[PDB]
Order: C-alpha cells, then sequence, then structure tokens
C-alpha cells in the first residue's frame, strides 16, 4: 500500500527503500531530511535530528499503522528541524533555485 | 490650475471610462494625482495625469 | 545567537565562466524552455475557473506558448489552481514528483500563498503550499483575474532565462536516508473497491427492523 | 447489399457538409481575445485590486480588524498619553492571505482606508507581500498610462448596441449621471 | 538585437544604477542577469511594490510585522538590513551583489533617485531597476532616466 | 508488473481528474464493458466551513460563502443573509428584492453555462465548449460592473437588502445580452437533440424513475427531470419570484437525455424572469432613480422604504437572535439550505449547509450498475456536480 | 555520412514538413475557435514547432519505478522509424525520385503494419494497468483500419497496371485534371481517407482522456526525448498518409498550363522574379501545395466531427469500411 | 541543387518580402485573403525560419495624446 507521509522537508516511508523503488514493509520505516536541498546541512545537525527521528518512532511504537501515525511523527521532526534554525545552528541554501524562506524570515535576535 | 490634497475635482475628457465621476484628491505625486472616486459602496481610487480635471467650488 | 532563521554563507565560489558562443547556445537552451512551458492541468478549488477562463477564448492561454498537457510526465508547469487540505497534499506532491526535472510550480490564489481565509481556523488545510513543494511565482487574489494570470507566467519567463545551464546539477533531488524499524501494529484498509455489492447494503439487520 | 452501402452512408456523408461549412465559417470571424501584456482590459468603477492607505487619517480604533473575515490588518499603536489620544506607527496587510473582500473600506467614517485597481501583482517570494504603510501608500498603476498597453474597454461599458471592445474609436457608457438635472 | 556580447556587464560597473526597459511580456529581461550573474556578480531580485521606504529596508533593519489574524499577538520581526546582510555573506573572491528589482515601474520618483545616490556611496554594489515597456529591451542609467 | 487475471478489474479514477467539477476519486470496478461497483470517495476539499461559522459574525461570513457553489456565486450569499433576516425579521425594501431576483437568475444563467461546457465536451462535440466561455464572460463582466470581482467573492447581499445599486449604463447592457443569448439557447438545444448520435449515448443512459429519485433526496433538475416538478420558488414564496408568469421544465423521461432539455429550458426561462424583473424593478434604472432624487429632493412617491437598495445599513456587532430555522433556496443544482441554530451573542451555534449537490451524488453508485465504461463521465458530469459543495 | 544529396534533401522536407503540420495545428484550431493562437515566439509562432520540440530534449527522461529497461525505450522507436522509411516512395517532383523501387505502395502498407507493435512494446513496458488498457486499445485501432486502407491502393493500382509510385502519377499526367483517380474512384478515395485519419489524426485516438476509459493513453507515462518520438511522429505520418493522398488520387507534380492571370495564388504582375520561383520551386515541389490542403484538411476535419467512442471505431472499420472497400474494387473491375 | 543563383530566391529575398505583408494584413485580411496567407508560410517555411528570430511584430509603442 505504502502509506507515507510527504511533506517539504520529510519523506517517512513505510517500507525501506531498495535502489530508489520503495517497497513497502511493515517493520521498517524510511525517513531522508530535505530532498529538495532548501536548509544547507552540515555535519553535527544530520545527526541531531537522528536523536528525535528514532525517539518519536520508539515512544509511539504501541500505536497503528495508518497514515495519520506517520504524519503526526512528520509534524514533530518539521518542528525540529525548525527548532534548529531558531537556534541557529542550520541555515538557507543559496545555491538554491526557489528563495522563499518557508521556516520564517531570517531576523535578529531582540532587535 | 494646482490641485492640492482636498480638493473636489472631476474628470472631463471623453476618451477615459472614467468619464464624469467627481471625488476627492489624494496623494498627490510627482507627475501624478489620485482621486478618490467613492462610486456607491466601495470607494475606488484612480491615478489621473494632474490635469484634465475641473475643480469644483 | 545572533541572527535567528541565518543564512548559510556561500563558501562555494561559483565558477560559472564560458565563452560567448556557449552562453549563445544557452539562450537557446533558456529561450525554448520558457516559450513552451506545459501547464498541468490541475484544478482543485474556485480558482480553476480563473485558469479555465484563460484556457479559451477572451484569453488565450496557448499564446505565450502554454499548451496544456493533462498529465504529469508530459507536463512540466503546475499552477497550483485551488485550495489543498490535508487530503489532495500527499495526492499533489506525488504530482510534483512525477515530473521531468524543470518543473517550476507556480502558486495562485491567497489560498496556495498562506491558506487565504482559511489560515484563522480550519482543521484541515495546508496553509500554503510552500509547506509541501518548492514555488516559483507567487500570486495573491482571491480568486486572481485571468488577466494576473499572465502577469504571474510574464513573471515566470523572467525565472527560466536566469537560469544557468551548467548549474543543472540542483536540478536532481538529494538522498539523505536514514532507516528506523517501528513497533506498530498493522491494520487491514478501510476503503476497498466495494459499494453496491458490499453484503450490508441488500438486507436491514435483525433486532432493529421489528420497530422499522 | 450493392445497393445500400451509397445510400445507407450519405445519411452523414452531408451531414459533415453542413457541418464543414459552419465550422469553416467560424475562421472568417474576428479573433475575439484580450492579449494581456498588450492590451489590458480596463477594470469596472467597482473593482478591488489591492488596499490604498492614508497614514494620518486611521486613529488606531481597528474597526479594519473587528470586520475583516480573517482579522488580517496589523494595527501598532501605542496609547500615547502624552497628548491625549491614541496614535499608531505601523499598518501591515499581509497579502496572500489578503482576499479581496473589502470590509475595511466599507465600514469606516473617516474614508482612510481605499481600493486601488491594480492586480499585477505576482512576487517570488511571500515575505515581500507583507506591504508597509508606506508601501500600501504608493500610487496605483493605470492602465490607460502606460505606452504599450492599447487599453480596451470592458462590457457593460460599451456604448449600447455593441458587444465587443476591440474595434471602438470612440463611445462612452450607456446611461447619463445628470441629463434629467435641466430637463424635467 | 540577438547575440548580445558583455556590454552589459561593463555598462554596470560604469553608470552603477541602471534602468532597464524590457518587452512586457518578461523572458528577454533575464537573459542580461545571467551574463551579469556569469562576470562574478551576485544579484538578488527584489520586488519594487514589496519593497518600502528605501532607507528603512536597504540600509536599516525594519520591523515586519506578521500577519496575527486575530489569533496571535502583534509580533514584530526586526528583519536586518537586506544589502548590508547579502553583502557580508558573500566572499570578496566575487564581486557585488545587484538589486533586481522587477516591476519597478511604480516606485515614485524620490526613490528611483534613492537607489541612484545610493550605489555610489556603497562600494561593490549596483541596482537595476527594471522599469517601463519597450519592442527591444534597451538600457541607460538611472542619472538620465530621473531627469527625463 | 501487470498480470491478466479472470476476476473484476477494479481501476482508480484518480483524484487527479483533468476536468472542470473538482476532485472526486472512483474506485470502479469494471466487469469486462460493465461497471458492478463504484465507491465515491469524497472530502479531498474540506475546508472546514462549519467550523468556521461558529466562530464569525455574519457580514465577515458573506466572503466565505460564495465557495460552497462556486460555479454559482451569489446563490450561496442568498441563504446566508436569509439566516437572520427571516428570523430577526428585518424587512426588505421590494427594489432590493428585485434587485436580488436579477442576480440569482444572472447566476442561474451562468450555473447552467458552466455545466454545459464540460458536459458537452463529456459526451461528444469539443468545439463548442469554448464558444460557451464567451458566452460566460458577458455575464461576468455585468456581475463586474455592479459588484467588485467576476463570479465568486463579491460581498453583494445583505442582512437588510443588497449592499449597492447597480451602475448607469446596466440595465440597457442586459438587453444586449439577455436578448442575444436567447437565439443561443436554442441552438445549444439543436445539438444534442438533433444528430442521432448523441441521442444513442443519453437515451436511457443512467434512469431513475420517480418514487426512487424523492426517495433517494434529490433536488433540482435531477429532480425535475424524473417528472416530479417540485421548484422551490414556487413552493417557497420567496422574494418576489410569485410577482411574474413563468414555467417550470419538467421531462418525465428520467435518462440523463432528460436532464440536458431541463437544463436548456432553465436558461430560457431565467431569460424570461429577467426581462420582467429589469421591467418591473419599482424605481426603474438607477440613472432614472436618481435624477428624480435630485428634481423632488425632499420627500417623493421616491425615497420610500422601497425604491431603496437596503432597509437600514446594520451595525457590524449584529446579533443573531435565538431560535433554530432552516432557510431553502433553490440554487442551480438543487436545493441549498443552512440550519442556523443561534444564541443570542453575533456567532451561531450551527451552520448546517444542506449542499444541493452533496445529496444529488449519491445516486451516482446506484446509477452506475450495469452501465458500460464509455458512459461513466456522461453519468458524472449530468448531476450538474461541483466539487467544494460536496466536500464543503 | 548521407553523401547521398537527395537523401539529405528529402531527409529535409521530411523535418521541414513536421514543423509546417504542427504550426497549422496550433494556427486552423486557434482560428475555429476565435483566438490568436501561439504568438509572442518568433514573428506569430514560426518558432513554436522549434521551441515545443527543443524543451523535450532538455527534460528528464526517467523510467518508471518496475519497468521493463530494453522495451520501454525501442517502444518509440518501432513508431517511427517505418513511418520515417516510407518517405522513401513519395515522388514529389518531375525532376526527383529517391528510388524507383518496383513496388512501393505495397511497401508503404507494409511497413505501416510494424506500428502496432510500437504502440504494443510501449503500453506494456511502462508498466502501469491503465497503458496495458490504452495500448490494446490503440494497437487494436491500427488493425482495424488497415484492411480498408490495403483496399483503397488495391483499385488504384488496377487502374494504373503496376504498384511503382511514379508509373501511377504518370498516368494522370496526360490530361492534368481531367484523369485524377478520384473523379475515376469517388468512393475508394474516401475509404482511403477515412482510413488514413483513423490512423495518425487527433479525433479517433484515446490520447485525450476527457473521456476517461483509460488514465491518459497509452503514453502516459512517456516523458522527455521518447515522448517527443510519439509527439513529433505523429505529425510525420499525418503529412506521409497526406502526401499519399496527392500522390495516389490527386496527380503528384500534375497541372495545367500556369501562364494565366493574376489569381493563380500568386503575386500581380506576370512575368515578375517572385513567380517565377513560385514557378520553379513547383517545377521542384508541386506535391506540397497539395498536400498542404489534406493537412489542412485533417486539422479541420478534427473540430467536425464528434469524438466517436472506440465501440463505434471499430464498428465502423470492420462493419463499414470493409464492405465498401470490397465492392469498390469489383467495382473498379468489371463485374 | 543550385549552389547560389535559385536558392536566395527561395530562402532570403521572396521570404522578406512575405513578412512585410504578414505584418501588415494579417488582422485586417479579408475571409480570401486569409487562406492565401497560410499558403505561403506553409511554403517558405524553410526560408521564412532563417529570419526568424531579427524581426520581432510587437505593437509600437502608443504616443499618450491624452
Ligand atoms: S483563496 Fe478563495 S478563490 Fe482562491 S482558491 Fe481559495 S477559495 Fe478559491
Ligand atoms: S476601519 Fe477606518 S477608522 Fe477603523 S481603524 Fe481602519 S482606517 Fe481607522
Ligand atoms: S481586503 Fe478584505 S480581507 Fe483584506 S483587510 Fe480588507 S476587508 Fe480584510
Amino acid at each position: 500500500m505504502l502509506l507515507k507521509s510527504t511533506t517539504r522537508h520529510v519523506h517517512i516511508y513505510a517500507g525501506h527503500v531498495v535502489d530508489g523503488e520503495v517497497h513497502p514493509d511493515t517493520e521498517t520505516l524510511t525517513l531522508n531530511v530535505d530532498p529538495d536541498n532548501e536548509l544547507e546541512w552540515n555535519e553535527a545537525a544530520l545527526a541531531k535530528v537522528e536523536a528525535k527521528f528514532r525517539e518519536l518512532v520508539a515512544n509511539a511504537a504501541g500505536e497503528d499503522l495508518t497514515e495519520y501515525n506517520l504524519r503526526r511523527i512528520g509534524s514533530d521532526l518539521e518542528h525540529f528541524i525548525r527548532s534548529l534554525l531558531m537556534q541557529g545552528e542550520i541555515g538557507y541554501n543559496l545555491n538554491s533555485r526557489v528563495r522563499n524562506y518557508s521556516l520564517g524570515i531570517p531576523r535578529v535576535n531582540h532587535s | 490650475m494646482t490641485i492640492l490634497p482636498g480638493m473636489t475635482v472631476k474628470v472631463t475628457n471623453p476618451n477615459d471610462t472614467y468619464y464624469q465621476f467627481q471625488g476627492i484628491v489624494q496623494r498627490i505625486t510627482d507627475g501624478k494625482v489620485a482621486v478618490l472616486f467613492e462610486g456607491g459602496n466601495w470607494d475606488k481610487l484612480v491615478t489621473f495625469q494632474a490635469s484634465e480635471l475641473e475643480p469644483v467650488v | 545567537p545572533a541572527i535567528l532563521n541565518p543564512i548559510a554563507r556561500p563558501e562555494v565560489p561559483q565558477e560559472l565562466a564560458e565563452n560567448i558562443i556557449l552562453t549563445s547556445l544557452n539562450d537557446v537552451y533558456d529561450w525554448a524552455r520558457l516559450s513552451s512551458l506545459w501547464p498541468l492541468m490541475y484544478g482543485t478549488a474556485c480558482c480553476f475557473i480563473e485558469f479555465a477562463a484563460m484556457i479559451g477564448s477572451r484569453f488565450d492561454f496557448d499564446r505565450f506558448g502554454l499548451v496544456p498537457r493533462n498529465s504529469p510526465r508530459q507536463a512540466d508547469l503546475i499552477i497550483t489552481s485551488g485550495t489543498i487540505t490535508m487530503k489532495m497534499a500527499p495526492a499533489l506532491v506525488r504530482l510534483y514528483e512525477q515530473m521531468p526535472s524543470p518543473k517550476y510550480v507556480i502558486a495562485m490564489g491567497a489560498c496556495t500563498i498562506t491558506g487565504g481565509m482559511f489560515s484563522s481556523d480550519s482543521y484541515s488545510a495546508v496553509r500554503g503550499v510552500d509547506k509541501l513543494i518548492p514555488v516559483d511565482v507567487y500570486l495573491p487574489g482571491c480568486p486572481p483575474r485571468p488577466e494576473a494570470i499572465m502577469d504571474a507566467i510574464v513573471k515566470l519567463r523572467k525565472k527560466i532565462a536566469n537560469e544557468h545551464i551548467n548549474e543543472r546539477g540542483n536540478l536532481a533531488q538529494t538522498h539523505r536516508l536514514f532507516t528506523a524499524k517501528h513497533k506498530m501494529k498493522p491494520v487491514p484498509p478501510i476503503l476497498t473497491g466495494q459499494y453496491l455489492n458490499a453484503p450490508s447494503r441488500q438486507a436491514p439487520p435483525p433486532a432493529l427492523a421489528a420497530a422499522m | 447489399q450493392i445497393t445500400n452501402y451509397a445510400k445507407e452512408a450519405v445519411q452523414s456523408a452531408k451531414y459533415i457538409g453542413q457541418g464543414l461549412s459552419v465550422t469553416f465559417d467560424h475562421m472568417r470571424r474576428r479573433p475575439i481575445t484580450v492579449q494581456y501584456p498588450y492590451e489590458k482590459l480596463i477594470p469596472s468603477e467597482r473593482f478591488r485590486g489591492r488596499i490604498h492607505f492614508e497614514f494620518d487619517k486611521c486613529i488606531a480604533c481597528e474597526v479594519c480588524v473587528r470586520v475583516c473575515p480573517i482579522n488580517l490588518p496589523v494595527v501598532d499603536w501605542v496609547f500615547n498619553k502624552e497628548l491625549k489620544k491614541k496614535e499608531l506607527k505601523h499598518y501591515s496587510i499581509d497579502f496572500g492571505v489578503c482576499i479581496f473582500c473589502a470590509n475595511c473600506v466599507e465600514y469606516c467614517p473617516t474614508n482612510c482606508l481605499s481600493v486601488t485597481e491594480e492586480y499585477e501583482l505576482a512576487t517570488y517570494d511571500r515575505h515581500e507581500l507583507n506591504y508597509d504603510s508606506v508601501a500600501m501608500g504608493r500610487i496605483p498603476y493605470k492602465v490607460t498610462q502606460d505606452p504599450m498597453v492599447t487599453p480596451i474597454r470592458e462590457f457593460a461599458y460599451l456604448p449600447a448596441g455593441v458587444m465587443s471592445g476591440h474595434d471602438l474609436p470612440a463611445g462612452a457608457q450607456r446611461a447619463g449621471e445628470r441629463p434629467e438635472a435641466i430637463a424635467n | 538585437g540577438l547575440l548580445a556580447g558583455y556590454q552589459f556587464v561593463k555598462d554596470l560597473e560604469s553608470a552603477g544604477a541602471l534602468a532597464l526597459f524590457v518587452p512586457p511580456e518578461g523572458g528577454f529581461e533575464g537573459r542580461y542577469q545571467r551574463r551579469l550573474r556569469s562576470k562574478g556578480y551576485t544579484t538578488l531580485p527584489m520586488s519594487a511594490p514589496g519593497l518600502g521606504d528605501l532607507a528603512a529596508y536597504l540600509t536599516q533593519e525594519h520591523g515586519i510585522r506578521p500577519a496575527h489574524t486575530g489569533k496571535e499577538d502583534i509580533r514584530v520581526y526586526f528583519q536586518p538590513p537586506l544589502v548590508t546582510y547579502h553583502l557580508e555573506n558573500l566572499p570578496p573572491n566575487a564581486k557585488g551583489l545587484v538589486l533586481w528589482l522587477i516591476d519597478g515601474k511604480r516606485l515614485s520618483k524620490q526613490e528611483f533617485a534613492y537607489l541612484a545616490q545610493l550605489t555610489q556611496t556603497l562600494p561593490k554594489f549596483k541596482v537595476v531597476v527594471e522599469v517601463g515597456g519597450d519592442r527591444v529591451v534597451r538600457w541607460e542609467p538611472l542619472a538620465d532616466w530621473v531627469a527625463a | 508488473k501487470i498480470e491478466t487475471r479472470t476476476e473484476p478489474m477494479v481501476i482508480n479514477m484518480g483524484p487527479h481528474h483533468p476536468s472542470m467539477h473538482g476532485v472526486l476519486r472512483l474506485m470502479v470496478t469494471l466487469d469486462g464493458e460493465d461497471v458492478i461497483d463504484c465507491e465515491p470517495v469524497i472530502g479531498y476539499l474540506h475546508r472546514g466551513m462549519e467550523k468556521i461559522a461558529e466562530n464569525r459574525t455574519n457580514i465577515m461570513f458573506i466572503p466565505y460563502v460564495s465557495r460552497w457553489d462556486y460555479a454559482a456565486g451569489m446563490f450561496n450569499e442568498a441563504v446566508t443573509v436569509n439566516a437572520p433576516e427571516k428570523l430577526a425579521g428585518i424587512p426588505v425594501p421590494k427594489r432590493a428584492s428585485y434587485i436580488r431576483v436579477i442576480m440569482l437568475e444572472l447566476n442561474r444563467i451562468a450555473n447552467h453555462l458552466l455545466w454545459l461546457g464540460p458536459f458537452l465536451a463529456d459526451v461528444g462535440a469539443q468545439t463548442p465548449f469554448f464558444y460557451i466561455f464567451r458566452e460566460r464572460e458577458y455575464i461576468y463582466d455585468l456581475f463586474e460592473a455592479a459588484t467588485g470581482m467576476r463570479f465568486i467573492n463579491n460581498n453583494y447581499f445583505r442582512i437588510g437588502g443588497v449592499a449597492a445599486d447597480l451602475t448607469y449604463g446596466w440595465v440597457t447592457k442586459c438587453r444586449d445580452f439577455c436578448d442575444y443569448f436567447l437565439p443561443k439557447v436554442d441552438e445549444y438545444e439543436r445539438l444534442i437533440t438533433n444528430n442521432p448520435i448523441f441521442v444513442r449515448r443519453l437515451q436511457g443512459v443512467g434512469k431513475i424513475s420517480r418514487e426512487e429519485a424523492i426517495n433517494w433526496g434529490l433536488s433540482g433538475p435531477m429532480l425535475r427531470a424524473s417528472g416530479v416538478k417540485w421548484d422551490l420558488r414556487k413552493v417557497d414564496h420567496y422574494e418576489c419570484y410569485d410577482d411574474f408568469d413563468w414555467d417550470v421544465p419538467v421531462a418525465t423521461e428520467g435518462d440523463c437525455l432528460a436532464r440536458y432539455i431541463v437544463r436548456i429550458q432553465e436558461m430560457r426561462e431565467s431569460v424570461k424572469i429577467i426581462r420582467q424583473a429589469l421591467d418591473g424593478l419599482p424605481g426603474g434604472p438607477y440613472e432614472n432613480l436618481e435624477a428624480k432624487r435630485m428634481l423632488e429632493g425632499a420627500k417623493s412617491e421616491w425615497n420610500g422604504f422601497d425604491y431603496q437598495y437596503i432597509g437600514k445599513k446594520l451595525s457590524p456587532t449584529f446579533k443573531i437572535p435565538k431560535g433554530e430555522h432552516y432557510v431553502r433556496v433553490e440554487s442551480g443544482k438543487g436545493e441549498l439550505g443552512i440550519y442556523l441554530i443561534g444564541d443570542d451573542n453575533v456567532f451561531p451555534w450551527r451552520w448546517k449547509i444542506r449542499p444541493p449537490d452533496f445529496n444529488n451524488l449519491q445516486v451516482l453508485p446506484q446509477l452506475l450498475k450495469g452501465m458500460k465504461v464509455a458512459d461513466i463521465v456522461a453519468i458524472l458530469g449530468s448531476i450538474d456536480v461541483i466539487m467544494g459543495s460536496v466536500d464543503r | 555520412l548521407w553523401l547521398p544529396l537527395p537523401m539529405l534533401m528529402m531527409l529535409i522536407v521530411a523535418t521541414v514538413g513536421v514543423l509546417v503540420a504542427v504550426w497549422l495545428e496550433r494556427k486552423i484550431s486557434a482560428a475555429v475557435q476565435q483566438r490568436i493562437g501561439p504568438e509572442y515566439i518568433g514573428p506569430l509562432g514560426i518558432l513554436a514547432p522549434l521551441a515545443d520540440g527543443l524543451k523535450l530534449i532538455f527534460k528528464e527522461d526517467v523510467l518508471p519505478a518496475n519497468s521493463d529497461r530494453w522495451l520501454f525505450t525501442l517502444g518509440p522507436a518501432v513508431v517511427v522509424i517505418p513511418v520515417f522509411l516510407s518517405y522513401i516512395i513519395v515522388p514529389f517532383g518531375q525532376n526527383l525520385l529517391i528510388s524507383n523501387l518496383a513496388m512501393g505502395v505495397f511497401l508503404w502498407i507494409a511497413l505501416s503494419s510494424i506500428a502496432p507493435i510500437g504502440l504494443l512494446m510501449a503500453g506494456y513496458a511502462s508498466n502501469n494497468k491503465y497503458s496495458l488498457l490504452g495500448g490494446l486499445r490503440a494497437a487494436a485501432q491500427s488493425i482495424s483500419y488497415e484492411i480498408p486502407l490495403a483496399l483503397a491502393v488495391l483499385a488504384v493500382a488496377m487502374m494504373s497496371n503496376g504498384l511503382g509510385t511514379v508509373e501511377i502519377v504518370e498516368q494522370q499526367s496526360q490530361y492534368g485534371i481531367l484523369s485524377w483517380n478520384v473523379w475515376r474512384q469517388p468512393i475508394g478515395f474516401l475509404v482511403f481517407w477515412i482510413a488514413a485519419l483513423a490512423e495518425c489524426e487527433r479525433l479517433p485516438f484515446d490520447l485525450p482522456e476527457a473521456e476517461e476509459e483509460l488514465v491518459a493513453g497509452y503514453q502516459t507515462e512517456y516523458a522527455g526525448m521518447k515522448f517527443a518520438l510519439f509527439y513529433l511522429g505523429a505529425y510525420v505520418n499525418l503529412v506521409l498518409s497526406a502526401l499519399l493522398v496527392s500522390v495516389l488520387y490527386f496527380g503528384g507534380w500534375s497541372f495545367p498550363i500556369p501562364l494565366e492571370t493574376i489569381a493563380n495564388l500568386l503575386g500581380v504582375s506576370e512575368t515578375n522574379p517572385f513567380l517565377q520561383i513560385a514557378f520553379a520551386v513547383l517545377g521542384i515541389t508541386m506535391t506540397l501545395i497539395k498536400a498542404y490542403f489534406f493537412v489542412f484538411l485533417a486539422i479541420l476535419l478534427r473540430w467536425t466531427v464528434p469524438r466517436v467512442r472506440i465501440d463505434q471505431l471499430l464498428d465502423l472499420g470492420w462493419k463499414f469500411l470493409l464492405p465498401v472497400g470490397l465492392v469498390n474494387l469489383l467495382l473498379t473491375a468489371g463485374l | 541543387g543550385v549552389y547560389g543563383a535559385l536558392a536566395g530566391l527561395y530562402l532570403l529575398v521572396v521570404p522578406a518580402i512575405v513578412y512585410a505583408y504578414l505584418n501588415a494584413r494579417w488582422y485586417v485580411a479579408s475571409s480570401f485573403e486569409r487562406a492565401f496567407m497560410y499558403f505561403l508560410v506553409t511554403f517558405f517555411f524553410p526560408g521564412l525560419l532563417l529570419l526568424a528570430p531579427f524581426i520581432n511584430f510587437r505593437p509600437q509603442p502608443r504616443s499618450l495624446n491624452s
């Protein structure tokens, strides 16, 4: 069936990826953060969300396998990816062909 | 005649859709003047070319 | 810190050098893409009649070159025409993923920009389609006039001509994959394809048809 | 048989012949189309393009907010207890959230807010639609005063009798404001 | 005409504040922000009606007030000033940036000259205010346009 | 990879749906050629409209309402302002009553002109699609004159009447259009009634009898093509539609051919109500009414409680009074109704939209019982369906 | 590398022949809806066939997920090679012929039979359910309109005493317009013209899915350069079928003495430099004046008839066009 | 194929005349002139495709006499 949750920064699928063609499983969840490259990442914050991704799968490992629950995880990752930006950890990309700044504008801290 | 922000003008020229409406001027600019028409319900202001507008006493 | 939501500095130098000929053969690349971009025939809410009026006679759609193709494989442009809810949210990112790689979404209407009148209190509207797909040209108005949608295509043709031929490596998506194993209990699907011949319509149930 | 297929086919071999000359006679007609970047169509007198603002007229009373469908117009005001009146300092209407319903321009006694005619406002970034109080107070774009538009008129603004705005050398709207002031 | 060389790059470094008169259907404006951008100049295409008073937006930090929509308070987002913020990001191995303003025909005449007298007082920074329409794209300095 | 089995093949109609009535999803299943089951998956355009209405005043809600039946427009504003004007007893001036009838009959002409475009493309002829939107832009520019938008988002109906009176060259500009368009209603009738291929696509296709079409809950030209002759303008004596003579078009056959000729004769009958309402407008045209307010400016037969566009311009803090309601308006697709129950504050407690296109849709699985694949869209188009009214 | 001069001069007029028929589609079909057509590119739309095809090259021709790889790519290459090989028949001009094959209106019907395999190995390989339903339907439409089209050529080969396409158009060159084959075969020409229109034109084809019996046809999962072969390879057959109408029935390169007044679709004066080049290229290409009347007809006939469904599309080829194709052949014989 | 004598009569000098003819009488031409207009484009198309990006049919800027 391939239940999934496709937001802009988060693509949580229900199944493991075998060279592009995703096969739907019952055990695993694939996640790739920023398929479009809007935020320029680094070495640390690509490992920081694994402290939130593997937390949210483990903490919510008692509920059903619905796309309402794959969305309810993904709405917490994309609220952790924003908390990286408001802590100034990562930054927007500037090689990107679009420049809409979807997670708020750059602003200074306290005027 | 010079049109100051607050005079009551009306269009005179016949080759324009806003043909004889009168309204209050607002926000004169470097070469253009805008006239708040107040037509019926929603008051719509259209610019004009600082001429063609006979004021009303 | 110093700046909330900071901008990452470009450490790559962008050595985008060429001669006159390769920028003459880049003018042919950029002209042939802006002049014939084919829209997907997408429409959800009220701002499809505003865009379907542009296909017709009083405003010609196929005058800038826009022939509407009703499948995401042939088309490249997609005008986000109407409200996207929580359903039709993954049916639109599926419509965006299945397009050839120079896509150029434009937004349209106040509901795909911010969720116009459904920003204050609606329990299922994705407020703005930039939460789902990258938009090239925004377009407010409720609905936009069919003279104003052809304005946003005019702004979009200014965006295709900026595009460089050797910067085509960012036109392909990236792979930052991870994998975690869950312990969720799987459920059977709800909507199987039976409505009439379901064995719940043919007869009233017992213990309720007595007083019927 | 051999005496039917040349007579059971002329029943529709001549219906296309009276369908071909009908469609071929649509090519003789004049193409009714309004080319946008060269013949912009003049909007109506009541068309609601975008909002115009006057900074020294809105005394911070927020009836622009209380009749807004979504409580949009951001009124930043201090109480200003030194001169015994409340005065604002900012007024921002987020376009993109702004449907053009114009309830602010209806429920106002002091005639501050007002609608312009421009509609070709289609940017590259949504945060460039947050029009400031001096960015809403700019001049409208009038489609007549542009030396590339040949601005054709709308229906219900042509003279009575003609249903096209293309080949119209003169004329006006089909009624008068005051013909009957000196007559009756 | 058809084959454009690199005269638009040297005309912008000479005058400092250009004024493009492009056909009003677009598409042929942007072939000159590519020769500009191939020669190291970065380009920040803003919107001309969206910019408020250009003293408070380009060189000063401005409070962008978000849409509270009745379910928030009156927030103030103090964005950094655009020209000094987008110049500190760009390393000095490249040249400056330009402000390719689109729909520039709705700026007042005072704000044209402020975009003219700021590109000299600011080093390695230019503006290309696209204004008006014509049958063929042609340019001229903003110094001649405000006196026209 | 695909295999060729002997089971009934189930195909998904897709929510992409390249048509002009919105986004459905039909999991229809095939048995070679005749379909055997079909479930509609709707709700793709549910923006939460009954939850909005509990937190809005009335004058904040009239911009929201012309999005349910967004083909029509001000058929939905008529029901919303008729929820407290029929409950608080606010009297409507009779010139506004005849002004509403002109707008509601201009919408029904523009309603049937949006159904007819995609429907004739579904059953055959593809080139009259572009000659029909050309007839729709004349109704748009008439709405653009009086109201400030084309087809939706025109805050024109108020609780005390109508928003503002017409323009100057307006009544003589219907008389150009609504005496040019009426030769073309008789033109679209000859596409389907003649040419014996299109009647070989509509005779017996999607049939329903009278007693099941009343039992399933149907209104408008799905009910009247089942031989019922129930029209809510004649039944509920609603807003001076009883001051005119006109007929209710019935075709008692039931098939999809019966729904074409009702929806053609409701265009032609709407032009008759326009010509009698322009001639019966109590102050005449507005360019002649404001003159008579100038020559006799103290107090005349004019400047009455009628001969004006609104009774009293109401306050924005207008409390909907306490008591239930159900207000019926025969829309262009059926009967549209809201169920208002309000507390004495400025918000209602509940606003149950009864969509005219919701309850016409549930017969589509029953109509698609043994029908072929080639006439699936000719059933789906002939309900005058608009997703946005269904899904709300 | 194509050192034959006639073989390059034919490959250009088979390439510019497409861009005529693409541009003529977007201006005739925009005339009959009272709109402009594609302006703003070229002068008035002349670069709309160039720019629509040039953007198809610059797109990512990506595959679907689980698809056959060698038959996806070979899908369009079987539809378009035999309709490009069969331009070797058409002898436009008195002083021009690429190859005088001793048959060739039988080689054209032979090569046009391979195209149902190209719609089969593309409908199968794209690998969703709505392209097998659309591929098996598109293959079963070139099947039914092929026997009527091959019997229209049987009759005009009886009169011509051969299959050589020069010897056919030489039998109509003795009386100018009196001996065109349309006047002697008025019922075998409509059998040619309805069947040829039902194998390449856009009225009896399920690719615009406004009827929704399938999703978007068999070319649904195709993109990019592969889609350009299904799109700019459909007008290659519209031109060739319209050429062979104006070769078989209407006389190719045949017309009476041009010495007439100014009303001969030309300028004003008698002996100008403008009519000498409107004659000499007409003394090189006379058929593409005639061949761009049926391309003008087939575009105009698209908006004339309604979209006939596939249930009645194969109730036309088998049940009507084939029995009329038989009795035309006997009437062209003695009986 | 002629090298440069008869080729330039087809490719360049006569299609440059049609582009003057295409600009002047295209929208104001009659029902008979329009069908002849489509024939010269479908015949001189490899000539008219060469001088395609040199001529622009954009309308002349107005004078704003009001
Ligand atoms: S903002 Fe209004 S007009 Fe625009 S798509 Fe949404 S509902 Fe329709
Ligand atoms: S509605 Fe008018 S009076 Fe009230 S706050 Fe707004 S501008 Fe001021
Ligand atoms: S335009 Fe409409 S939505 Fe926007 S502030 Fe004014 S009344 Fe509110």
